[PDB]
């Protein structure tokens, strides 16, 4: 079972729509959650015109029912200081449902 | 490249970051070499040229169809279209000064504008033609 040792700020961006059918993201902070972060094999990735530096980073938080603020959704992101962990999906580790699997990237531009 | 293109990129980089708009939309994030850090996310990028050699008996010139891409991580990409509106009016009708040789005109060409990686980044290319003279 996980050792939730690291503190991560959950961040949901409120989506103000613009004129052309898109939205605007500002990323205000939601509450702070404790989670363990487990790195996978990391390597460079050909970005757009950047040489990014990605790592898999499976993140384990505690769970919640789906209509609650303590559930990280995949449109959210984590942040430890200035390290932006994205969220790819959440996936319910245990059989009983105590913990979740977040999946990050944390791609600094290298 | 031909002899001019070393100074053509140095002139179309210096025409950017002195344009008043896009100093308020993109900011300082106009670069060929992306500096290390957290990757701001609304940058432009000025590298992928290609030359076509419009020359003559007396001397030589060139036609540079250089590409200036605008990248954004925003939800929509009316942000990038507003940023490349600030790119293009800064360059068409340039009246630039080069370091080696002259350019006679800086026109506009194709500008593809699609979704690049994982439907998340939004990159809009801008091909500009620069007929120069060595």
């Amino acid at each position: 079972r996980p050792r939730l040792n690291r503190l991560l700020v959950l961040e949901e961006a409120v989506r103000v729509a613009d004129g052309a059918g898109g939205h605007r993201l500002d990323w205000q902070a939601k509450g702070e959650v404790w989670a363990e972060v487990t790195a996978g094999s990391g390597s460079e990735r050909a970005g757009e015109f950047v040489t990014l530096a990605s790592v898999p980073f499976t993140i384990v938080v505690r769970a919640a029912p789906v209509g609650a603020a303590r559930r990280p959704r995949p449109e959210q992101r984590f942040r430890e200081g200035a390290r932006i962990f994205r969220i790819l999906a959440v996936a319910e580790r245990d059989r009983e449902g105590h913990y979740l699997s977040c999946f990050a990237r944390e791609e600094v531009v290298a | 490249s031909y002899a001019v293109a070393g100074a053509l990129q140095a002139a179309v980089y210096q025409q950017l970051r002195a344009d008043a708009v896009l100093a308020a939309l993109v900011g300082t994030a106009v670069y060929d070499a992306v500096p290390p850090g957290p990757l701001a996310g609304t940058y432009v990028s000025l590298g992928p040229e290609d030359v076509a050699d419009a020359s003559d008996k007396t001397g030589a010139g060139a036609v540079h169809d250089f590409v200036i891409s605008v990248i954004t991580d925003a939800a929509g990409f009316a942000t990038a279209k507003a940023a490349a509106a600030a790119v293009s009016d800064a360059l068409v009708g340039a009246d630039l000064v080069l370091s080696r040789g002259r350019l006679v005109g800086l026109w506009f060409l194709r500008a593809k504008a699609r979704r690049v990686e994982k439907a998340d980044m939004r990159r809009i290319d801008l091909v500009f033609r620069a007929r120069v003279e060595g």
